[PDB]
RNA sequence: CUCGCUUCGG
């Protein structure tokens, strides 16, 4: 809401319609305000979240906008024009509850140990869950159904999204897209990108003797078509492509044409041609060989589950998304009433003012929250089960919902591997914390310490990496690429370029993240048996923080740790003194982590902050979990979600559908530290009682247990159930209402 | 796969010694042993692993995949096959085990718990197939099963 | 083995002209007479278990 | 006891190799009948089952071996005058793996469904080496087809039974004596029952449909009723042998093992509203309408 | 199950509520059981928790010590009053006439 | 079932051929057995095995109050209206112990 | 590890700076060079610099098939045209070789030519692969497609004279849509013309050989004494970090870094703030020795008192005007008061009892407990203790500040008893 | 064929062999200096700014590290990636505006590539 | 009411 709205606007400040030029609408800036009510007869009025939630309406702020356009060609401005409304999320920028004192939340009778992030709308109480997707741009060796080892690549742009598959289904290679009526030999493609000698096209793929023996197949079918030049490649394409459903007006038979633009924009999107120079694509595709060849010798096939090629979406990456298809709606409306009002009418010139129906984005964005589908044609995407109702069970209930994480697959069949604990959830998400039942391991939870990267500038990586001695893919041919100490370094996908002696490459983009010069989140990693130095800077990576380990002495010192404690220094000065840093998943592959000192040996390069981070929010609550048996970790987590307690201190005012209450609740006798940590001890679901561990009167057969009838009757869990009943007078279209 | 194989007879030779010498020292009138002896709940393996020393965890009748490169987790070294980077537990119970034991023991019990999952819904199409299928036969009075036609 | 042909860099086949068997590129006049004996040995995996178990 | 079924693994049964598909998914396999099987396994046993020399004899007569597994080396040699392949046969490894296979046994091999290669074309010039001189076919082929030849040639089978994929000596160790047998991942009992020195009459096998094409349906009933009660006890759990038999002979009473699949219940079963209840509602009530076919309340 | 951590909370949570403390279950740490055993005979209790008691009904001593102690039991939402149903005649469904 | 919340379906059949037919063919005492091997199924359970095997461990032995009374627990329901039969002390001279 | 040896100079020369070119072969090997091959032309663009050369291949040679040659040559050019043939005889004689610019900016690229004791760079205009082209191929397949059209005129041995009068279709210039514009300048076909369009130089070839290479190649060096400081490449190491990575443009908020940036008494200011309680040797260590003492006295004098020679942040400081208790809710200047009472406390004893404070000052228990916490500890069977030892060292070196405080004190005395009838 | 390295490199270079050598360097984008009175920034400093003469000292230290000294700041000289194809050193010089010059100056055989020492440049300050 | 969607329970 502070940065996200400006850009998508932005991209979308100038609309104008065919019919009538030099007429036009131009956006200046964007705001969006403070939560407001509409009550009040065309007057707004501050609103807590507390008063949306009892009149079942929903909390939101005005999307006003500031516009420039054109009347009778006199160019009128408004200042502060809304347009809609966005829903706010809790404890926000934006929200009313943010930068408030107990007192301040008392008087708004709102719970100070709310969580809040979450959404209000028409009453009730709605979280958008975090979504878990394969990352884009990355090739991905894998094999087919008939045990064929396969390439597939998912190029997605910012506009279009494709994947791109190769297979090598006959002892050779041919490249399958959605555009191509049948997959075509990868040779007739290289041809038809630029490099037309055979010899340089295997100078690409590799130098190996094995690579030659495999790949000298395509080379023969190649040779068995009288392909040999760019253009009869392009031909070939354009002969195996298919018209889009009569694409309406024809630029000439259109066909080489169309092979070209398809080589240069559809087919490898993330790949750029700078002005139709297909060299990157070339080795791109070379590369993608090359691994396909050697993964179809030793079994290398990479795994879907590892969680360093997965990417997060939160709220902010959703939000964003739906509210530019809003918008693109909202001007391509506006572009069609124009075009059937301003040449038809009167001398009384058209302006939009009067036609600016502020109900499309309000009704877009509430509806989208409220029902949780998204239906985003523009992008070609239809998801459900978006958000989810908060559930107010307890404390402990709530907190937990807030950091879920729900999965791309859903329990809609029983698949194998996501649903697995694999181990690269380490310090990321909580091992015990999942669902018993059909969704076991496909909704998981965050640990503890644990932070979502965000999207970053990716300038000064590409400046550093050119400084750093990274040569220019288009100055080598391929052969290169098989050279044994020379390693390709990627970016986000994207090769940017070669090097050798990669370890000094990655110390010093390392040292020059410490030293604050690169942005902490951006990750440097190095797949050896592959070759590659990846450098990562898109957002949604899980990224943990670890102290620094410099031989065998960790950076952190008794002192700073004193420091900490008298406020003399805060977790961000050390993060720039280059005592802690943030380790990616792809990162902490490559490094050395001890989980305490005297573990640490001389090749160790972090530690570990704290074990016990490892367990999420609500295996927290377990006292010595790891004397347990995980299935009882696992059952303790679902049934504490569950358990009658304490919602929070506005909980008499709160009419909720369904609420439960403890007469007496108590604090727990042993309680871990993270119960301290999130105050679970302000607000606790369960009472202390005086257990004997014996067997009685045989009542206590299979996990049943005998209760004392003095207890039960002194208190002991007695409990409080609140319902809701609601009722509504509505005045109808007749001057008639209900009484 | 000899390696391993040898790795995994060491583990469980540490394993069910440690229990033998756990049951031999251990007295009457013992409630888990007391419980384990007449059959009602537990077996003597229970009573090793919550009190001498729990087994190598198995994942799909194996020890534990590595799910880095080279490596089960960051905190061993590549191309490690020491018995504790790969899923031995050599801690019991009763001590308390530290974080990769009880990531390795989690990583068993999501295992177990999938299993059952998939295993539900499998068998209860198999069910629904025989019963469809055989549900006509009647053991008629003159001793020969019959169909229905 | 595979060969290319020094002009344009095309995969060279084997062909018979008038004399002699021929290295030759189709996209170009460039051949190559062999002269010699000629070879390219793979070397096969060889069945080595015995396969004694039990 | 699907459902008590735990779906363990590591029931290697002895050999401690040869993942062999054991629970619900053998169980659903075998009720449902399919041609082909996922891991068939085929138990030989030999009429000299002591000595080991025979019984690695045996498996290489039964155990299909390709041609690039035996050549130490093929080459194509260019010469001035003409180009062909020599291959050079690995006596060594042949006599040490005891194949009966000579110069003329892979000369024979060839000439089999390769592009029709001419017997002139194949020729022996020593005792273990073989020469292939292609020609070409006009058919979109000219001399540079060696490559075709280069890609196959080693893919040619020169002995041992093709649908056949590997063959292990398995060994038990009874006290009053070791007696060797074969166990045979393939997919062919005749041929392997028809083998010179396996004694054909006690070798049984796991795909139900072979072993009812091949013996009999009695047979396959048989095999049906022991693969079952073995699956069920390699989980512990213990199922009364007339369960089994009565469900083997549902399977086989019409002369043919139907599964218990939709295909196999049409097969079986005659009432028209069981089979809609059943699968494919609309279908067999439509075809049913077509018939005119009057359905008892049987 | 091998609950041996409800053991242990137990053994602590009798320590903490003899000597006036709140005993740290932590994941991998919190407090060993030495030291709650070293709470508990020095607050006069058994080491271990198993105490001598007598039968409520006859009167008379147990023959096994009892293992008491303080454990943090939650009540759970599931309860009988709202899970009971019985159902008589009732009404039925429009479209298929069934309950 | 175990306890653990598990909730359970009840039919009443409102005929008295139905009745009759539930009471002879599904009555518990008509179905002890299974019928996948014969195995018996509704047998003694946890708290069960456990207190019958430490009542017939060679160590117990009761004088005539407490085995009186340990016998006349299940002297309840259709089991009012039968003679007790007390058996004959194992030990008498020293001590009258029944084992 | 001393610069043991080759203590080299480096040369700059500017004589070929526009002039130098590198030509590489993707396709041919290093061992194999075009030494002995006789060059016909050299095509180039200034501009969009993409140089073509056209080299003569012999035909008697033993690797050269005359009769594919003579196919070729039939199948390029017409039978006897003559008048555009790619090849000037009847046989495959030309060779075409096409660059392709790798890059857009040469300037971090230097060739580097190497004498006895010396290296001499100097800048590349330009860097192009050249690859062997593949032109007459399409040249023959447009003649072949109008040998097509000739065959299909051919049908007929005379044809009639077609009154195929070209009809006047003299197209609408449709105004283009701006996206459709947009297309087609991004069109190849587009691009292509606008390459073309630039017209082409012809260039004769001086080979390696020549006498004019080994006189060109002297132009590599520069005139210069051995022994020169460069009035540039003086600029500091900090200084070339900041040119070759240019910047992109709870109450403790801001770090240790953003605080030294700030004027100094905002830092003491924030510092007092964050911890309340602090002596005057470690703000002097946090702050900096280059830093005088007398400003950060005068600096900690507006936002501290002394108690028992330390510094305790002032209560307003603490709580602003408008700001209230998180607890209560009570104005802050209550609480105000009430933590300058707690501090009157501690200058008088050094241990104070919760109890009393809570008694004298009215206030409710956890507003006490925040007011003890800051810069008190709990001693048991002592009650709260000052949470710093008393440091005599800072009273002696300055007691002027000392009396300072003292009276200040004593103001602040006068004005509690007067507010709370002590 | 063993992956030599600049310091062998250079020392058979003149020490075993007095012959010249054509070198291809590949250099930092902007070089520690500022543009001499090219009207501006702190923009590009590269070679086509600076004059002729000595601008460097190279550095050849023990255990094999090769250094550029360019003044105050020390980069790093590294074997770029092994080159096999032919790469020709040529002049193009347009003399006349209708006719030019091509002038083989000679071949290309090794790579170097020379980077800022980072390490020094940050515990510097 | 119908329908779908989620969250549970087991
Ligand atoms: N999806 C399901 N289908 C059928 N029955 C189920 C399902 N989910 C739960 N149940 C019922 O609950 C029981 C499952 O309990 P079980 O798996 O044996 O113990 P558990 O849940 O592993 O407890 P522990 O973790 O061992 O303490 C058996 C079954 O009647
Ligand atoms: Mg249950
Ligand atoms: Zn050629």
């Amino acid at each position: 809401i502070n940065v996200e709205i400006k850009k998508i606007m932005k991209a979308n400040e100038k609309v104008t319609s065919d019919a009538d030029p030099m007429w036009y609408l131009k956006y200046l800036n964007i705001y969006v305000g403070l939560p407001d009510v509409e009550e009040s007869f065309n007057v707004t009025r501050p609103v807590s979240p507390h008063e949306c939630r009892l009149r079942d309406m929903t909390y939101s702020a005005p999307i006003t906008v500031d516009i420039e356009y054109t009347r009778g060609s006199q160019r009128i401005i408004r200042n502060a024009l809304p347009i809609g409304r966005m829903p706010i999320m809790l404890r926000s920028s934006n929200c009313v509850l943010t930068g408030k004192t107990p007192a301040e939340f008392a008087k708004l009778n709102e719970c100070p140990l709310d969580p809040g992030g979450y959404f209000i709308v028409k009453g009730v109480e709605k979280v958008i869950l975090i979504q878990e997707q394969l990352s884009k741009n990355r090739i991905i060796v894998e094999a087919d159904r008939k045990g064929a080892v396969g390439a597939s690549v998912t190029s997605s742009t910012h506009e279009k999204k494709s994947r791109t598959n190769m297979a090598v289904k006959q002892g050779r290679f041919y490249l399958r897209h959605n555009t191509l009526s049948e997959d075509i030999p990868i040779v007739i493609i290289f041809k038809a990108m630029g490099v037309e000698s055979d010899q340089e096209i295997v100078q690409m793929i590799g130098t190996e003797e094995h690579v030659m023996a495999a790949f000298g197949p395509s080379l023969e079918e190649c040779q068995k078509a009288q392909i040999f030049t760019q253009m009869q490649a392009l031909k070939y394409i354009g002969n195996k492509v298919r018209r889009q459903r009569m694409w309406g007006g024809g630029p000439k038979k259109t066909k080489i044409e169309e092979a070209r633009e398809l080589l240069a924009s559809t087919i490898l999107t993330h790949v750029p041609v700078k002005e139709f120079n297909f060299r990157a694509k070339c080795i791109y595709t070379a590369v993608m060989v090359r691994r396909v060849i050697l993964a179809q010798g030793d079994n290398k096939v990479d795994d879907r589950d590892y969680y360093g090629n997965k990417r997060l979406e939160l709220a902010g990456q959703l939000l964003s998304l739906l509210f530019e298809d809003l918008f693109k709606k909202f001007n391509s409306e506006m572009k069609k009433i124009a075009d059937q009002v301003i040449p038809k009418q009167r001398a009384a010139q058209f302006d939009v003012v009067k036609h600016m129906r502020q109900d499309q984005i309000t009704n877009g964005m509430v509806n989208a929250i409220s029902t949780g589908n998204w239906s985003l044609k523009r992008f070609k995407m239809d998801r459900q089960g978006v958000t989810q109702v908060l559930s107010r069970l307890s404390y402990i209930s709530a907190l937990g919902m807030m950091t879920r994480i729900s999965s791309q697959f859903e329990k809609t069949r029983k698949v194998s591997g996501p649903r697995s604990l694999q181990p690269s959830q380490w310090g990321m998400l909580c091992p015990s914390d999942t669902p018993e039942g059909e969704a076991c391991g496909l909704v998981k939870n965050l640990a503890l310490m644990t932070h979502i990267t965000t999207d970053m500038e990716d300038g000064p990586i590409v400046k550093l990496a050119s400084n750093l001695g990274v040569e220019d893919v288009n100055l080598l041919c391929g052969e290169e690429l098989s050279y044994p100490n020379v390693f390709l370094v990627f970016l986000n996908g994207n090769i940017l370029g070669v090097i050798r002696d990669h370890k000094k490459l990655v110390n010093t983009f390392r040292l020059m993240r410490r030293a604050g010069y690169i942005n902490e989140f951006v990750s440097i990693s190095t797949n050896l048996t592959d070759r590659c130095v990846y450098i990562s800077s898109d957002g949604g990576r899980l990224c943990r923080p670890y102290i620094i380990v410099k031989k065998q002495k960790p950076a952190v010192t008794n002192k700073h740790m004193e420091e900490l404690a008298q406020g003399y220094r805060n977790f961000e000065d050390f993060l720039h003194e280059s005592l802690v840093e943030y380790l990616d998943v792809n990162e902490e592959n490559d490094c050395n982590i001890a989980l305490y000192e005297h573990t640490i040996n001389k090749d160790t390069t972090h530690l570990e902050i704290e074990p016990f981070t490892l367990l999420g929010v609500c295996a927290g609550l377990i006292p010595y979990p790891h004397h347990n048996q995980s299935p009882r970790n696992t059952y303790q987590c679902a049934m504490g979600k569950q358990a009658m307690g304490t919602i929070g201190y506005n909980q008499r005012n709160r009419i909720d559908t369904l609420m439960y209450l403890l007469a007496y609740p108590q604090k727990p006798m042993v309680k871990t530290k993270t119960i301290e940590l999130i105050e679970f001890e302000k607000l606790p679901a369960g009472q202390n009682a005086t257990v004997a561990v014996m067997s009685y009167s045989g009542y206590d057969i299979e996990d049943a247990l005998v209760l004392n009838k003095a207890s039960l009757d002194r208190g002991f869990g007695r409990c409080l159930v609140y319902k809701n009943a609601k009722c509504t007078l509505k005045r109808y279209t007749n001057q008639t209402f209900d009484k | 796969e000899t390696l391993e194989a040898l790795i995994l007879k060491e583990l469980s030779v540490i394993r069910d010694h440690a229990g033998s010498a756990c049951l031999r020292e251990l007295d009457k009138s013992n409630s888990p042993l007391t419980m384990a002896l007449c059959g009602s709940k537990g077996s003597f393996i229970n009573i090793s692993q919550m009190i001498a020393c729990v087994g190598q965890q198995a994942i799909s009748g194996s020890r534990v995949p590595d799910g880095f490169e080279n490596r089960s987790l960051p905190h061993f070294e590549k191309h490690s096959k020491l018995p504790a980077a790969k899923g031995f537990v050599a801690n019991s119970f009763y001590s308390g085990l530290t974080p990769t034991e009880f990531f390795f023991h989690t990583m068993a019990g999501r295992e177990g718990l999938v299993d059952t999952a998939v295993k539900t819904a499998e068998t209860g199409y198999m069910q629904r197939r025989l019963v469809k299928s055989l549900e006509d036969l009647c053991s008629q009075y003159d001793l020969t099963v019959r169909s229905s036609t | 083995m595979l060969l290319f042909c020094p002009g344009c860099g095309n995969g060279l086949i084997v062909e018979e002209g008038q004399r002699c068997h021929r290295f030759a590129c189709n996209t170009c006049p460039y051949v190559h007479n062999i002269t010699r004996k000629v070879t390219n040995r793979k070397y096969p995996k060889l069945k080595e278990v015995d396969d004694v178990l039990g | 006891p699907g459902t008590q079924m735990t779906l363990k693994t590591f029931h290697f049964a002895g050999v401690a190799s040869m993942n062999i598909t054991l629970g619900v998914p053998r169980i659903k396999e075998i009720i449902n009948a399919s041609k082909a099987i996922s891991t068939p396994i085929i138990t030989a046993q030999l009429d000299k089952d002591d000595d080991a020399d025979y019984a690695r004899l045996v498996k290489g007569r039964i155990e299909k071996t390709l041609l690039g597994e035996i050549s130490e080396y093929i080459e194509e040699v260019f010469l001035p005058d003409d180009c062909f392949i020599l291959v050079k046969l690995s006596l060594e490894r042949i006599r040490l793996l005891r194949l009966e296979v000579n110069a003329e046994t892979v000369r024979y091999s060839i000439c089999t469904s390769k592009l029709r290669v001419k017997p002139g074309d194949v020729a022996v010039h020593g005792e273990a080496v073989v020469c292939v001189t292609p020609r070409e076919n006009s058919k979109s082929s000219m001399y540079y087809v060696l490559q075709f030849l280069k890609e196959d040639l080693p893919k040619v089978v020169v002995q041992g039974i093709p649908e056949v994929s590997r063959a292990v000596i398995h060994i038990d160790e009874q006290s009053g004596k070791e007696k060797y047998k074969l166990l045979v991942e393939g997919d062919n009992l005749r041929a392997v029952m028809a083998t010179h020195g396996v004694k054909g009459t006690r070798t049984t096998s796991n795909n139900t449909y072979e072993v009812e094409k091949t013996l009999g349906i009695e047979a396959a009933r048989t095999t049906i009723i022991n693969e079952i009660q073995y699956t069920m006890v390699n989980h512990g759990m213990s199922i009364d042998r007339r369960h089994v038999m009565l469900l083997s002979d549902l399977m086989t009473y019409k002369g043919e093992v139907l599964g218990i699949t939709r295909f196999g219940l049409a097969k079986m079963k005659e009432s028209v509203l069981m089979l809609a209840s059943f699968e494919k509602t609309a279908d067999h009530l439509f075809d049913a309408a077509y018939f005119g076919q009057k359905d008892s309340v049987c | 199950r091998m609950t041996v951590g409800k053991l242990i909370e137990l053994l602590a949570g009798k320590a903490g509520v003899l000597d006036g403390r709140f005993h740290y279950g932590t994941a991998f740490g919190g407090s060993k059981v030495k030291d709650v055993c070293e709470d508990l005979v020095r607050h006069g209790y058994n080491y271990l928790g198993k105490d001598y008691v007598t039968s409520g009904i006859t009167g008379e001593p147990l023959e096994a010590y009892i293992y008491f102690g303080p454990v943090y039991y939650q009540k759970l939402k599931h309860m009988v009053l709202d899970k009971m149903h019985a159902r008589a005649r009732g009404p039925r469904a429009v479209l298929t006439r069934q309950p | 079932a175990d306890f653990d919340g598990d909730e359970m379906n009840l039919h009443l059949p409102q005929t008295e051929e139905a009745k009759a037919e539930a009471l002879v063919l599904m009555g518990t005492k008509a179905n002890l057995v299974t019928p996948r091997n014969g195995e018996p199924l509704i047998a003694a359970i946890q708290d069960f095995l456990t207190g019958a095997y430490l009542l017939t461990l060679k160590d117990t032995f009761f004088d005539r109050a407490k085995a009186c009374q340990i016998i006349a627990s299940i002297l309840v329901g259709k089991d009012e209206k039968i003679k007790v039969r007390l058996p004959p002390p194992t030990i008498l001279k020293p001590v009258t112990l029944w084992t | 590890d001393d610069p043991v040896v080759q203590e080299i100079d480096v040369y700059l020369a500017k004589s070929l700076a526009e002039k130098l070119y590198l030509f590489q072969y993707p396709v041919r090997p290093a061992s194999m060079t075009y030494d002995d091959i006789p060059h016909l032309s050299a095509k180039i663009k200034p501009k969009q610099q993409k140089v073509e050369l056209e080299m003569a291949i012999d035909t008697l040679n033993p690797n050269y098939c005359r009769s594919k040659g003579e196919q070729i040559a039939l199948n390029v050019d017409g039978a006897c045209a003559d008048e555009t043939s790619t090849y000037s005889s009847k046989l495959m004689d030309k060779q075409t070789f096409c660059s392709s610019q790798t890059t857009s900016n040469t300037s971090r690229y230097a060739a580097a030519l190497y004498r006895q004791g010396e290296l001499h760079l100097t800048p590349l205009h330009g860097i192009l692969q050249l690859r062997p082209s593949f032109s007459y191929l399409d040249k023959a397949d447009a003649k072949h497609r109008e040998r097509e059209a000739a065959n299909e005129a051919g049908d007929s041995s005379q044809d009639e004279a077609e009154d195929d009068v070209k009809q006047i279709t003299v197209r609408f210039s449709r105004p283009e849509s701006e996206q459709a514009r947009q297309r087609r300048v991004q069109s190849y076909e587009f691009l292509q013309k606008k390459h073309a369009e630039e017209p082409w130089v012809h260039l004769h070839y001086y080979g390696l050989r020549d006498s004019r290479s080994e006189h060109e190649r002297q132009y590599l060096l520069c005139p210069g004494s051995s022994g020169v400081e460069n009035t540039e490449l003086v600029k500091s190491p900090s200084e070339y970090l900041m040119m070759l990575m240019p910047p992109s443009q709870p109450s403790n908020v801001l770090s240790m870094a953003q605080l030294r940036t700030l004027p100094l008494a905002d830092q003491i200011k924030i510092l007092m703030k964050n911890v309340k309680v602090m002596p005057f040797a470690n703000l002097m260590s946090l702050l900096g020795p280059s830093i005088d003492s007398v400003a950060v006295l005068r600096g900690i004098q507006k936002v501290a008192m002394l108690v028992q020679g330390n510094w305790v942040v002032k209560s307003d400081i603490l709580y602003p005007k408008d700001s209230s208790s998180p607890h209560s809710g009570v104005p802050a200047e209550v609480l105000c008061r009430g933590r300058d009472f707690v501090m009157w406390k501690f200058t008088q004893s050094r241990w104070v009892v919760r109890k009393e404070v809570a008694t004298v000052t009215k206030l409710c228990a956890e507003d006490v407990k925040d007011f003890l916490e800051h810069m008190a500890v709990v001693r048991i069977n002592k009650g709260w203790e000052f949470i710093l030892p008393y440091d005599g060292e800072f009273i002696k070196k300055h007691p002027d500040v000392v009396q300072r405080q003292h009276m200040l004190w004593t103001g602040i005395q006068a004005k509690l008893e007067k507010v709370y009838n002590l | 064929l063993p992956k030599d390295v600049s310091v062998a490199e250079l020392l058979r270079e003149l020490s075993l062999t007095k012959e010249e050598e054509l070198l291809f360097l590949q250099l930092p984008d902007t070089l520690p200096g500022q543009p001499p009175t090219q009207d501006i920034a702190e923009n590009a400093c590269t070679l086509a700014d600076l004059t002729e003469g000595q601008v460097g000292k190279l550095l050849i230290r023990k255990s094999g590290r090769v250094q550029l000294l360019l003044g105050k700041v020390t980069l790093d000289v590294t074997m770029g990636t092994a080159c096999s194809f032919l790469q020709e050193l040529v002049s193009v010089g347009l003399g006349d505006s209708r006719t030019g010059e091509m002038t083989v100056l000679g071949h290309v055989k090794h790579k170097l590539v020379c980077s800022p020492d980072f390490e020094s440049l940050l515990d510097h300050k």
